[PDB]
């Protein structure tokens, strides 16, 4: 780590130095994410993938 | 305005009075949005 850099963090593609989304960013999409799936009665994503 | 300058070392304690907040990530600007 810092030779590489930490890559994406909400992507694929470990280990890279691209100036993508920080951590601050990340929590606030992650608990916003959190509020409007629990609000209203919505099914995961994959499960409807069955 | 006044009459003399003093220098001295800095206190932890001055310098958290200096001090408006504490810096804690390393980012400077969104530089998608050109926000702080």
């Amino acid at each position: 780590l810092e030779i590489r850099g930490a890559g994406e963090l909400l992507g694929e593609e470990q280990s890279g130095s691209m100036e993508t989304i920080g951590f601050s960013l990340y929590m606030e999409l992650l608990e916003n994410a959190v509020d409007a799936l629990k609000a209203g009665r919505e099914p995961s994503l994959e499960d409807l993938t069955s | 305005e006044f009459d003399a300058i003093k220098i001295a070392l800095a206190s932890p304690d001055m310098i958290r009075s200096w001090s408006f907040g504490e810096v804690k990530k390393p980012e400077t600007i969104n530089y998608r949005t050109f926000k702080p």
